[PDB]
């Protein structure tokens, strides 16, 4: 298993759009 | 008499039995409560033990610590916080252990850590057990049922303790919450604990959403987790989009049409209700945000500034979209009587109602089409649906729009007074009684 980093909330980086995703 | 089989003897059938155990557990909380919650608390924990001993453990620590009557659980609260500490450390510990010990799935052990946690936050006696449980979901070496059990105690601490209590340990709580929520996580199960207690986790998280960084993550682990086939999770996922779309309105207008609206729409359209009310449930939100935004835009309009936030008119908009489903829902009637009863139908006319109140003047053209064409149908449930369909936009648009429809249908609508059917008689009473009430 080489398993999944994780997301830290906390210390992060705050004419068409690059809108939304999934 | 071990206290396993007490602890066994609270769910004999024999009512003798049932009397004893209860007794005796209760005489041994008040003459020998420290060395109680100690067994209780090591019984919890022997994965030796019965789902049934180990569950009646649980429930023992749980019935000690908290109550329903704030007087009471203040008091259990001081009686605990009054024990000898050791003697707490002692049940700390075993109860913290149990976490992804157990078999049975609604976890025995999280209950009593959101129970003490409650008692103990507050006052910085148990400052491990946060970063504790945020590890057991962040370890990678971490068993799934150990993620699950401790989801759960951070879904009840979430829960059942002051959000202010815990606002200095957003962060991390987000993370190890949203970590059991990733698309990569395979146990369902998990998924499905995290999302449960990020519904509680809202409250104390504003920080995070007003970063455009985060918020963006958030949103697209919420969004995936509504197509999770595992609808346990789909509702919960809807849950949160709609408790986000009340404390978030000003941030929604970036996700709203890329997404939310598709999910929200074919949401109350699933056959399954558990499901369809959260759709509703979303836009009956929308509005009650929508429509205070107007009052605040009309408040500033009279101070000569522009208003605070500002409405974006979604519900205005889905309009064409909502009224159609929703008249249809108001076909799927429960026959024999829901009567108080929550279902799809009774809400998709709340729903109707609050549109009409919120959008006073563009409801009426929507709506009206589906009564006139079914309002003589032979099908008792789509009649009684333009019944009620009508009756329902009769509050919000001007009285003078109204009046015109009113009298050019009052004919048909008062003999529907008398209708074979006996659901569209009393609905045919409550429009009429409602066109009189509202408007003589």
């Amino acid at each position: 298993d080489d398993s999944k980093p994780a997301f830290s909330f906390g210390x992060x980086x705050x004419x068409x759009x690059x809108a939304f995703s999934f | 008499m071990e206290l396993i089989t007490i602890l066994e003897k609270t769910v004999s059938p024999d009512r003798l039995e049932l009397e004893a155990a209860q007794k005796f557990l209760e005489r041994a909380a008040v003459e020998n409560l420290p060395t109680f919650l100690v067994e209780l608390s090591r019984v919890l924990a022997n994965p030796g033990n019965s789902q049934v001993a180990r569950v009646a453990a649980g429930l023992q620590i749980k019935n000690s610590l908290t109550s329903k009557d704030p007087d009471i659980k203040a008091q259990y609260q001081q009686r605990w916080l009054a024990i000898d500490a050791n003697a707490r450390r002692e049940v700390k510990n075993y109860v913290l252990h149990t976490l992804g010990t157990e078999t049975y799935r609604p976890s025995s052990a999280s209950q009593c850590v959101a129970g003490i946690a409650c008692a103990e936050i507050p006052v910085n006696q148990w400052p491990e057990l946060i970063p504790q449980l945020v590890a057991n979901v962040t370890n990678p070496n971490s068993t799934e049922h150990m993620k699950e059990s401790t989801l759960e105690a951070i879904g009840y601490i979430c829960q059942d303790i002051d959000p202010e209590q815990l606002q200095d340990k957003s962060n991390e709580i987000l993370t190890a919450i949203i970590q059991g929520m990733r698309k990569e996580e395979p146990s369902n199960n998990v998924k499905l604990a995290a999302t449960n207690a990020l519904l509680n986790s809202l409250e104390f998280t504003k920080a995070n959403f007003d970063k455009e960084s985060e918020r963006h993550f958030i949103m697209q682990v919420v969004c995936e987790a509504t197509q999770c086939p595992d609808t346990r999770v789909r509702v919960a996922a809807l849950q949160n989009l709609v408790k986000i779309m009340s404390l978030y309105y000003q941030y929604m207008e970036t996700y709203m049409g890329p997404a939310l609206f598709a999910i929200t729409i074919e949401a109350m359209k699933s056959d399954i209700d558990e499901v369809a009310l959260q759709g509703i449930e979303f836009w009956s939100n929308v509005c009650d945000e929508e429509m205070d935004l107007a009052i605040e835009a009309s408040e500033a309009a009279e101070q000569g500034r522009p208003p605070e936030h500002t409405s974006k008119f979604y519900a205005k908009g889905a309009l064409q979209y909502l009224v159609p489903i929703l008249t249809q829902t108001l076909t799927k009637q429960d026959e024999n009587d829901d009567d108080d009863d929550w279902n799809p139908c009774k809400a998709a006319g709340v729903c109707l109602m609050l549109l009409a109140t919120c959008c006073e003047d563009d409801i009426v053209p929507h709506v009206l089409p589906f009564i006139k064409e079914h309002i003589k149908n032979p099908d008792w449930r789509y009649r009684d649906a333009a019944v009620m369909a009508f009756g329902c936009i009769l509050e919000g648009p001007e009285p003078s729009q109204l009046k015109p429809l009113v009298i050019q249908a009052m004919p048909t609508l008062i003999e529907l007074m008398k209708d074979p059917s006996v659901v569209v008689r009393d609905t045919a009473a409550w429009t009429v009684g409602r066109i009189c009430e509202l408007l003589p």
